[PDB]
């Protein structure tokens, strides 16, 4: 996800490249063979030769970096002063905050460390626009699928066949329940129209139990909310000895 | 840079080597010990090790209580000031002080002599007090500043302070253990 | 001091040009064994003698094939080659109209000029050895057994005695000390003779990518 | 190479080391930020005298050679006075008068904790850091590293002595819960 | 193996083509030479030697 | 070797800002004028000089005598010696012999 | 090194010419030698070691290394280095061992067992990414060895 | 500056050396001094200046209070006398105790039986 | 039986095979006479579990309040009333107790000899040791339990302390070891004195200097390894395997093993007594509970 | 043969001394090949062997040599007026090692990284004697400098190739014919045979990486082969040719030198299923998945 | 194996049952075979075992 | 299963797999490992390229693309997972000639 965003304009979700350069790696890709390893390999070089490009030829928006600002949150850094001269698009973002300076005093402090951040909505919404003819200097197989199945937001259950009765019930049936109970109530107590911080936070704690239903050997967690036992994720039970 | 260079290895003229040395360094101009450039011969810095503080010119030895103690009184007879430690507590009893057990300190015994200093054959020392009698060893030795002090109180508001002279040497005394165990077995 | 650069002077004129020889342009044979007390009589003492011109060969053609075909050898001489140098070196090449030509390096080479040691022009290449590399002849060395290139032709019938695909063939590396000793360009096929541990010998083909 | 104590007793279990990563040594802890040049926790003490510092180390010839570079970076930094040192120590203090106490007090109740220390007359610590230079300096001139298989460095426990801390343990525990019940009930209940 | 105790697995194919490929292949009588230099194992051995 | 004030106690450095150079204090305004010399370095340290002169080096340390094997005695392995450590540290001699598919050398 | 050169030598030598003779002294039927001969079950060391002696015991190759401050054991001198005190032995096994050799016997065979037990690990590790690495070639009918590609 | 080194100061006595006889007395006490350094701090804070119910008590372990329970204490000030002056020799007679040369002291009657037992009290 | 008794005595450890470092499985000439030469199991485990020799001691806790009063009166020098040049000669040493530092002393073997007369008279507790290091001159006293000891006859001038009138007078019941140990003539040691002794094997071999003597040399294999009659006629490994195999033969457990009710128990119908059997085997009465038949 | 290893003793040559890595550790840095080894060893043949000529010396042209020794005293040389660095040469005894080194060579040597010290601030005032000037660099450096400046006897950077070291005795039994050897330890191939006065076309090294980048493939196959048979008969045990010539033509055949390793494993295997049953086997298939890759099964 | 210490116990176990006696086998000690050979020929069993 | 309390059968552990790799055998190491361990049947829509049941694509709505193949038991828990974390595998078949 973070490739792929850091590979695309966020203006007009383009790919940023010129035409000749375009037909260049076309050609490349057209090469019969193609083999899994040289993939790895156009993949780093398309990479490279893109990142290049701090503009979008096509519309001519100016983008930042892309950084994971923090663990499991992306953050684009469009809005970043220099110490060259201040961008315009920078000077006419700050200025932006006027109202929130006068209220709060914080603001002003730290009024620069306001970016542009990303979120699955936004992200989603982004990709579901992109034309077709990008996909496959994406790397993606367009018969495997597409760049809106990338985000998720519906998952299966596995058949009982490959959980028993017992493990009482298996990780799997707990980690299933306590999503979707986190699901009924986030849905209804949004629909109370609470506080902002905390909904976020349930939004947050919702993604961390996800992140650990596929993983349980992650050590990032905070300590406040650290797990105090060990529980089998799929590649636990796929991997080892 | 030069990168041609060819090399030398026959004998050498030593003389020459330290002829040249002497031409480098050599040519004194110590006559500038103008105004601004005195320096007081006692005046300078000093070494890491005390007992070698004579790092610029103009141009510590083993003893044994024996040796010393004669030293002192055969090559000179003036006064000197010796610095000694007692063992915790003397072969006394504290003096109608009306006592827990309190060690009889030498703060607390009256005035006169005390005892007698005895020298044997091979150097050995010992110091008779009493029925009793204590060993005596030269202690760790010292190189720095140790000065005797008497300070006077003479009043509530101001006092006097008069010095006395500089300590040299230390001394340990100590209880002859073995000897009391000879004398009263266990 | 003047003697041994002069010794390294003759050896390297000496490797060179048997690789010149090698490759099958014009060459005579009395300069191959050329002696180092000759070198000293067709040229002077290191003092006397100017490492940016006295050394730069260019009398080998492809007689082999074209003698029309003249190829070029300079000798730089300072540690680093610079921009400037080379772009001398490439109006001199243009002023006598030849396709490529070998540059030997004491020390190295400015990073702009390495860069610019690709794009060139497609028409013209050049090809830079270390002085420290070119000191021995890893032909004339133990461990390396004899590469022989061959023509077109070879490689078709080869291909067809083991009904192979091209790209099946085991590779050799293009940066291969062996393979620049050869000059040769991507896509050549390589002959190799291994001396057996008897009298023997197994023949393996390599390709160069 | 470097040196290292395991200062533990019936209190806690606490652990400082050095280090001689550059050639100059350091002092290291785990709860400041970062090491520190040696002759600042030195000065910090008390010994800020130049002379004192080198007479308490040694005298012998390679011993203060060796010992010489680690205080050129000190007067490059300006720390002249207790105070100053102990700043220093304070800007580098880690957590979980800040800046002058605070440090104070953790040098002299959790560095080298066994050596005891009562009046902040630190004298008995600083030899005690002393010999421990006056090691690591001279273990160079022979390799004779201390194995940690000589039987004399063993000790063995026992059930009783086992036994001991954990009803230790289960004890407290008893009392706070005893403490905790009083709290709540008699006020309101 | 040394007969100070130790164990042995035993397997049973249930197929007869598995049962002719055990038995051609990987027959004791067609195993006296080990591959890796091509030298005898099965030999007589102590006690039979003497 | 070290230098420090009579005053503070504390080291000294050398510096200039007259006629004549002195050791001077950065505490106390104690100052020391050197109206003459002292002959005692730090011993400075750089790396080992090994192939400055590798291979075939300059001819001009030829020499007449020369030691032998106890086994062969063929004509080729002329002497050398070298130093191991620092100004107050020993020397040692070697004896190498190289014609082929062997590994002799001799301490 | 030259000394620890020169008294393994030496010792070397002893144990080889002691064993020498005792076979010399060895009379024909019997079992040991008989043993010995045809390779049934033994070799000419142990022979010499159960009658003749008991030969230096080597610790990584070296003379047992000191373990208390310059010695081996306390039973002995202060940098003592006479052939007893750095683990020679001088009995047969017919003839039983004195505490201090048992001691340093036993040291020697502890490596022995610590070795064994240490191999388990790596081989089999080794093993593993070898043959993995390699199971996929074969010989084809055309003389060539061809990967799966 | 000085920093005192231990408080029982008992055991320890300082004789003079004389032809023939050695006359010894207790000390009060032994101090160490050290130059003082304060005037940098002084510096630093002038410099300084011109840039511009309660829980159970812990004080009995701050340095400060210490601090404050030695400045409760009145400072005393001494006129000074240099070995140069004939007043310290002056003060010197003081050192030799009179009395005869033979005397039977009252005290140190224990044998050393009795010494053992109280230099080393049962445990 | 043997392997319930051999049990008591078995030594743990806390590394419990975290990794190879070739480190604590080798055998150290420093467990002399503690713990056993050829008891150790025989697998991953090896030298990582340990036993016990026959006659052992481990210490306790002292008082720490004498010892120091002690050191201060045999001229012992406090730290604090010296600058820190003092460390710097030849002559001092530094005094440690429990790992902290007690003062500086100028000729310590006069301190060291009357500790140890001290000791042996009465007035420290035995199990107090003090040794002497002269690499880095420092002597070194400790008095915190856990560390392990051993009994030795001292020997003077060439002359075993203890004389055949002794041992006729503890023969016939008029002593017993606590008047050895009070009388000067034998007195416990541990790994970090022993270094600084020179202990005699036999009588033969006493001379000038030895200061100590090992009341029997056969004390050094633990209770499973005595049961190997003539063990040093054998190669090493062969020791080491029947320790690991007599805890499993099957013999008597105990008088009451027909009321017991267990998971698993083995019994052997007619077992007897050994033929040929070690000093071990009387002093841990295993002749009264056999474990196997004569062949 | 690797699992039957003894760890067998007296494997120093009979010299007890130049420890190379030998038995299982050495098989495994041969097939991990590892661009980094331990104990690195190259071997050169001069001309001729034993006694008085042309041979011997330039062992000591290429090892390591201190500085150190070259001068028999250091000693400062203040003065009123200034002071500077001075270092004395043991002339006499520099034509004992008979290294041709000398005053300028020194001169010429110096300056290299040096803090940028001038030609100007060394002068030479004697064979014997050579002098450099302080300089103030205002970058956390003053007058006093002096101190950092001390960077002349044993060790801060060095004139010459460094990664050199000592090589001792190896004796030979068959003196049929006169034979010896120069062995040289270290990690640089290429400047060794590139020294003038050497046999460089019969000059080897056991660093299989190093071969490879100097000399190519073909070279670098023919010294896995003869290691391997070289360790396998050190130790005792026989393997047929056959084997390890396999073994190094699968290990040498995509170009370039490829260790036995996952990375490796993973560079020349392609199916995503047979990568996942080695190792690192959580990370492909997101991967895979993401490329969208169709696998056979073969 | 080398176990000498089998067969001594042997000889004596041999020697000691033909008269009543249990023989020891400390470690560092124990009846000599010396003395067990006499004892076996007084009984009139061949002075070695055999 | 495993234990000799409950019933067990050993291991073919990785190392005989090589052995039986190495013979040049081939029928005898699929019937060891498949036949006789845990031989299993399931069906797949060609057209989908995905598991079903019974003949009848769930996924299609139909029963004319299905087919039935062998295949183990671990491998098919080993496609049920990958699919559980959404990771499809897609299989393709073909006829047998
Ligand atoms: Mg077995
Ligand atoms: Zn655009
Ligand atoms: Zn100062
Ligand atoms: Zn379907």
């Amino acid at each position: 996800v973070i490739g792929i965003l850091q590979m695309i304009c966020k203006t007009c979700c383009h790919i940023m490249l010129s035409q000749e350069e375009k037909k260049q790696f076309l050609d490349y890709l057209k090469r019969p063979g193609l083999t899994y390893l040289q993939k790895r390999g156009l993949k780093k070089k398309i990479s490279d030769k893109c990142r290049k490009k701090n503009i979008c030829h096509h519309c001519g928006a100016f983008n930042g970096t892309v950084k994971k600002c923090g663990l499991l949150k992306i953050i684009h850094e469009k809005y970043k002063t220099n110490k060259k001269v201040v961008d315009p698009i920078v000077s006419n973002f700050l200025q932006s905050f006027e109202t929130a300076i006068e209220h709060n005093k914080e603001v002003e402090p730290l009024l620069g460390r306001a970016q542009e951040n990303l979120n699955p909505l936004v992200v989603l919404n982004l990709f579901k626009r992109i034309p077709a003819e990008d996909v496959p200097l994406l790397l993606m197989n367009p018969e495997a699928g597409k760049p809106s199945d990338l985000i998720l937001t519906r998952l299966l259950v596995p058949p009982l066949c490959i959980r028993p009765s017992v493990v009482n019930e298996d990780d799997l049936t707990m980690k299933l329940t306590e999503i979707i109970f986190l699901n009924d109530v986030i849905k209804k107590h949004r629909i109370s129209g609470a506080k902002t911080q905390m909904i976020m936070e349930d939004w947050d704690f919702l993604q961390l139990q996800c992140a650990l239903y596929i993983n349980s050997e992650l050590s990032g967690i905070p300590l406040n909310m650290a797990p105090k036992k060990w529980t089998r994720g799929f590649v636990q039970r796929l991997k080892g000895k | 840079r030069p990168e041609v260079i060819q090399s030398h290895s026959i004998f050498e003229q030593g003389p020459a080597e330290m002829m040249k040395k002497k031409g480098n360094w050599d040519k004194t101009v110590d006559v500038s010990d103008m105004g601004p450039s005195h320096i007081i011969n006692i005046k300078k810095e000093k070494r890491e090790t005390d007992e070698e503080t004579k790092q610029i010119l103009r141009m510590l030895p083993k003893d044994v209580s024996v040796a010393e103690l004669l030293r002192e009184l055969s090559l000179t007879k003036e006064e000197e000031l010796l610095f000694l430690q007692l063992p915790d507590t003397l072969p006394g009893q504290p003096p109608t002080q009306d006592i827990a057990e309190n060690a009889c300190t030498l703060a607390d015994l009256t005035e006169g002599q005390v005892g007698k200093l005895l020298i044997r054959k091979s150097g050995r020392v010992q110091l008779l007090l009493g029925k009793v009698t204590l060993d005596v060893t030269m202690g760790t030795a010292c190189s720095f500043l140790q000065e005797l002090v008497s300070v006077g109180l003479g009043d509530s508001r101001t006092g006097e302070m008069t010095v006395l002279g500089h300590v040299k040497h230390k001394l340990v005394c100590s209880p002859d253990f073995e000897s009391l165990l000879d004398h009263k077995h266990r | 001091d003047d003697e041994e650069e002069t010794y390294r002077l003759w050896k390297i004129r000496k490797t060179i040009m048997q690789l010149c020889h090698d490759r099958g342009y014009l060459v005579t044979q009395d300069e191959l064994d050329q002696t180092l007390e000759e070198f000293k009589a067709q040229s002077g003492d290191k003092p006397s003698e100017g490492r940016p011109r006295r050394t730069d060969l260019t009398v080998l053609v492809a007689h082999n094939d074209d003698p029309t075909d003249q190829m070029f050898v300079f000798f730089p001489e300072e540690p680093k080659v610079g921009i400037k140098t080379i772009k001398v070196y490439c109006q001199r090449m243009q002023e006598e109209n030849i396709t490529r030509a070998l540059i030997v390096v004491q020390q190295g080479m400015t990073p702009s000029a390495k860069q610019s040691l690709v794009d060139m022009a497609p028409k013209y290449i050049l090809e830079q050895f270390l002085q420290q590399e070119l000191l021995i002849n890893i032909t004339e060395h133990e461990l390396v057994p004899e590469h022989v290139v061959m023509t077109k032709e070879e490689v078709t019938e080869l291909l067809a005695r083991y009904k192979l695909r091209e790209n099946q063939l085991p590779r050799i590396q293009a940066g291969d000390p062996v393979a620049r000793y050869f000059g040769i360009k991507r896509g050549q096929v390589v002959k190799i003779i291994r001396p057996s541990e008897t009298a023997g010998r197994y023949i393996t083909y390599r390709l160069v990518q | 190479v470097g040196a290292s104590v395991t200062s533990s007793t019936h209190e806690k279990k606490s652990r400082t080391n050095m280090a001689v990563k550059q050639g100059r040594f350091y002092l290291r802890h785990n709860t400041l930020s970062e090491d520190i040049p040696i002759v600042i926790i030195f000065k910090a003490m008390g010994v800020e005298s130049d002379q004192e510092i080198v007479q308490m180390i040694g005298t012998e010839e390679h011993v203060m050679a060796a010992f010489g570079p680690s205080l050129e970076e000190c007067q490059k930094a300006q720390i002249f006075t207790q105070m100053q040192a102990l700043k220093y120590i304070g800007n580098k203090v880690r957590r979980q008068k800040t800046k002058i106490e605070e440090a104070r007090e953790l040098l002299a109740s959790t560095i080298l904790t066994h050596v005891p220390v009562k009046e902040f007359n630190f004298r008995a610590k600083c030899i005690y850091t002393a010999v421990m230079v006056r090691r690591v300096i001279l273990a160079q001139g022979d390799n004779k590293v201390d194995d940690r298989d000589y039987y004399g460095n063993k000790r063995l426990e026992l059930a009783g002595q086992l036994l001991s801390l954990l009803f230790e343990d289960l004890f407290k525990k008893f009392n706070s819960e005893m403490k905790k019940i009083a709290d709540q009930v008699i006020p309101k209940q | 193996a040394d007969f100070d105790g130790d164990e042995m697995n035993l397997h049973l194919p249930q197929t007869e083509e598995a049962k002719a490929e055990a038995l051609v292949l990987m027959g004791t009588k067609a195993n006296l030479v080990t591959p890796r230099n091509g030298e005898p194992l099965i030999a007589a051995i102590q006690d039979f030697l003497t | 070797m070290l230098l420090f004030c009579p005053g503070c106690g504390n080291g000294l450095i050398v510096e200039e800002g007259q006629r004549c150079h002195r050791f001077s204090c950065n505490t106390c305004p104690y100052v020391h004028n050197i109206t003459r010399k002292v002959t005692n370095r730090k011993y400075p340290k750089l790396k080992e000089v090994d192939d400055v002169l590798g291979g075939a080096a300059a001819w001009e340390n030829v020499d007449s005598t020369a030691e032998s094997c106890p086994k062969c005695e063929h004509p080729r392995a002329y002497f050398m010696q070298l130093q191991t450590r620092s100004a107050d540290e020993p020397m040692t001699t070697f004896y190498k012999c190289c014609n082929a598919q062997c590994g002799h050398r001799w301490r | 090194e030259t000394l620890e050169a020169l008294i393994l030598k030496e010792l070397s030598v002893i144990r080889d010419h002691a064993g020498s003779a005792c076979l010399r002294e060895l009379d024909k039927s019997n079992s040991p030698l008989t043993m010995a001969l045809c390779g049934s079950k033994g070799s000419f060391i142990n022979i010499s070691q159960m009658i003749a002696c008991v030969g230096q015991q080597a610790i990584s190759g070296s003379r047992v290394p000191d373990g208390f401050e310059n010695r081996s054991l306390p039973h002995f001198e202060k940098h003592s280095k006479l052939p007893a005190a750095k683990g020679f032995v001088a009995n047969s096994f017919y003839s039983g061992l004195t505490p201090t050799e048992f001691f340093f016997h036993t040291m020697a065979g502890r490596e022995g067992l610590v070795d064994t037990a240490v191999k388990t690990a790596e081989t089999g590790y080794m093993q593993r990414r070898l043959v993995k690495s390699l199971e996929d070639l074969c010989s084809q009918y055309d003389l060539t060895v061809r990967s799966s590609t | 500056c000085s920093s005192q080194t231990t408080s029982n100061t008992s055991r320890y006595a300082a004789a003079l050396y004389r032809q023939g006889e050695l006359h010894l007395t207790p000390l009060h006490g032994i101090l160490q001094l050290r130059p003082s350094f304060s005037y940098l701090d002084k510096a630093d804070a002038k410099h300084r200046e011109r840039e511009a119910e309660q829980a159970r008590q812990r004080r009995v372990q701050s340095y400060e209070f210490l601090q404050k329970k030695h400045a409760e204490e009145p400072w005393v000030h001494l006129h000074y006398y240099g070995l140069r002056d004939s007043r310290s020799e002056h003060e010197r007679q003081y050192l030799l105790c009179p009395g005869s040369s033979g005397v039977e002291n009252t005290e140190l009657v224990k044998s050393p039986s009795e010494y053992l037992m109280m230099l080393m009290p049962p445990s | 039986y043997i392997s319930a008794l051999g049990m008591m005595t078995r030594i743990s450890s806390q590394f419990e095979k975290t990794r190879k470092v070739s480190g604590p499985r080798s055998l150290q000439p420093s467990q002399w006479g503690m713990l056993c030469p050829s008891d150790t199991p025989e697998g991953e485990a090896c030298g990582l579990v340990k036993n016990l020799a026959l006659m052992t001691h481990i210490t306790t806790d002292m008082e720490d309040g004498p010892i120091v009063k002690l050191a201060s009166n045999l001229g012992v020098e406090d730290v604090n009333l010296l600058c820190g040049e003092e460390l710097s000669y030849p002559n001092v040493f530094l005094v440690f107790l429990n790992g902290n530092i007690l003062g500086v002393i100028r000729d310590h073997k006069k301190l060291v000899n009357t500790f140890r007369l001290m000791r042996r008279a009465g007035y420290i507790n035995e199990f107090v040791s003090i040794s002497t290091n002269l690499t880095d001159r420092c002597v070194y006293i400790s008095s915190d339990g856990g560390r392990l000891c051993r009994p030795y006859i001292i020997v003077k001038k060439q002359k075993p302390a203890v004389t055949n009138k002794h041992m006729e007078e503890l023969a016939q019941g008029y002593r017993n070891f606590e008047d050895f140990l009070h009388e000067s003539l034998v007195e416990y040691l541990d790994v970090n004195e022993e270094n600084d002794c020179n202990i005699a094997l036999y009588e033969h071999t006493i001379n000038k200097d030895t200061t100590h003597l090992e009341i029997e040399p056969f004390t050094l294999l633990g209770v499973c390894a005595g049961l190997i009659p003539y063990p040093h006629h054998n190669q090493s490994p062969r020791n080491t395997y029947q320790c690991a195999m007599g805890k499993q033969a099957m013999g008597t457990i105990g008088y009451n093993q027909r009321n017991r009710i267990d998971t698993l128990m083995y019994l052997l119908a007619y077992p007897q007594k050994p033929m040929v059997k070690t000093k071990t085997i009387e002093l841990i009465e295993f002749e009264k509970l056999p474990a196997g038949q004569n062949a | 043969p690797g699992t039957q290893m003894t760890l067998k003793t007296f494997h120093f040559a009979g010299v007890a001394s130049m420890n190379i890595t030998l038995g299982v550790p050495r098989i495994k840095e041969i097939i991990n090949a590892s661009k980094a080894i331990s104990t690195p060893i190259i071997t050169a043949q001069l001309d001729k062997d034993d006694d008085a000529d042309y041979a011997r010396l330039v062992k000591g042209r290429i090892e390591k040599t201190l500085l150190g020794e070259i001068s028999e005293y250091i000693e400062e040389v203040f003065l009123p007026d200034d002071c500077f660095i001075l270092v004395k040469l043991s002339l006499e005894r520099i034509r004992l090692l008979r290294l041709e080194v000398n005053a300028e060579t020194v001169r010429y040597s110096i300056c290299t990284s040096k803090l940028r010290v001038k030609p100007g601030d060394v002068a030479v005032h004697g064979e014997a004697v050579v002098c450099v000037t302080p300089r103030e660099n205002s970058k956390s450096s003053m007058y006093y400098v002096l101190q950092f400046l001390k960077e002349d006897l044993p060790k801060v950077v060095v004139q010459g190739i460094p990664e050199v070291s000592r090589a001792v005795i190896h004796i030979d039994e068959q003196s049929g014919k006169e034979k010896y050897k120069l062995l040289v330890e270290g990690d640089n191939l290429r400047a060794v045979m590139a020294t003038h006065g050497v046999k460089g076309t019969r000059t080897t090294s056991n660093n299989t990486y190093e071969v490879e980048k100097t000399l190519g493939i073909e070279a670098a196959r023919t010294t896995i082969i003869n290691e391997i048979q070289y360790t396998m008969v050190n130790h005792g045990m026989s393997i047929d040719r056959r084997h390890v010539m396999l073994l190094s033509d699968l290990m040498t055949y995509k170009g370039e030198v490829l260790g036995i390793t996952r990375f490796g494993l993973a560079k020349m295997k392609e199916s995503v299923l047979m990568l996942a049953s080695f190792e690192k086997t959580a990370d492909h298939l997101f991967d895979a998945a993401y490329f969208g890759q169709k696998d056979s099964v073969c | 194996r080398m176990t000498v210490g089998k067969l001594i116990e042997l000889l004596a176990g041999k020697a000691g049952v033909l008269d009543g006696r249990f023989h020891y086998g400390t470690a560092f000690g124990g009846s000599k075979v010396k003395d067990v050979c006499e004892d076996l020929v007084r009984h009139g069993y061949n002075y070695l075992g055999k | 299963t495993e234990g000799r309390s409950r019933d067990g059968g050993l291991r073919l552990g990785e190392m005989e797999r090589d052995c039986l790799i190495g013979y040049g055998a081939s029928m005898l190491l699929l019937e060891r490992l498949m036949i006789s361990s845990d031989a299993f049947e399931v069906d797949v829509c060609g057209q989908c390229g995905l598991l079903g049941y019974s003949g009848w694509c769930h996924y299609c709505k139909s029963s004319c693309h299905v087919s039935s193949l062998r295949i183990p038991y671990a491998c098919k828990l080993l496609f049920q997972e990958l699919q559980s974390m959404n990771i499809i595998p897609r299989l393709k078949l073909s006829k047998y000639n």
